[PDB]
């Protein structure tokens, strides 16, 4: 009920089954609450940064991380992550 | 040390109507905080870090009178997330 | 900044059977831990 393995601010026992963040703390799981717009929220307790990001479990969570990361990873199991591309438009060519 | 060279296609357009148009793609630039004495810094304080960001959580209002441009952000609520505590506020109010 | 060059007689043995052969003698990176945050460093971490 009150453990944290691996020290992210979420117990073992809420990452094991659901939770989700109100206030900044982490509570069980409740679907009373799903259709007040809160997330059903699942991690690994062995894992700070479940997704292997540079965020943890909480700061995803709970939202405390840059605000144009996009909300698909606020959820712990999606990784923030950038994926970048380069595409030519045109290529000038000058003959010396 | 190296000027910015065009190439003779580009010399001869130039000796004709067309013109050379300049874009600004971005800007780099620091603020000023105050340090643990009484100095101002604004040396690591990229103005680059808060960009994405303050453009994630705004509304954007520019005011144009005739001579002058002003821009301005203001902060609004995300729709979706019942953890976002940022004040509602009318067009109206925003623009005073 | 600076090309790789070759002189003469090595670009006349090129126009010929002969081919250049590379061969790597070794190999610097690095390696990631983790810092008093949670953050990955891979940037003083030799792998020599
Ligand atoms: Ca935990
Ligand atoms: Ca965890």
């Amino acid at each position: 009920e009150d453990l944290d393995t691996d020290n992210d601010n979420i117990p073992d026992a809420y990452e094991k089954n659901g939770y989700t963040i109100k206030d900044s703390i982490a509570v069980k799981w409740n679907d009373s609450f799903a259709e007040q717009g809160y997330k059903k929220y699942v991690s690994s307790y062995l894992e700070s940064n479940t997704a292997g990001d540079p965020y943890t479990d909480y700061q995803k969570a709970s939202g405390s991380i840059d605000k144009a990361i996009k909300l698909e990873a606020r959820d712990p199991l999606v990784a923030a992550y950038p994926v970048v591309g380069v595409g030519m438009e045109n290529l000038i060519i000058s003959t010396n | 040390a190296r000027l910015i060279p065009i190439n003779y296609d580009q010399l001869k357009k130039l000796d004709s109507g067309k013109q050379i148009k300049l874009e600004t793609t971005q800007v780099s630039g620091n603020y000023g905080t105050k340090n643990s004495q009484g100095q101002i810094i604004t040396e690591g304080n990229s103005w680059s870090n808060y960009i994405s960001q303050i453009d994630s959580v705004s509304a954007s209002i520019i005011l144009d009178t005739g001579s002058q441009t002003f821009e301005r952000r203001v902060a609004a609520k995300e729709q979706g997330n019942p953890e976002d505590k940022t004040p509602e506020i009318t067009i109206g109010e925003a623009i005073k």
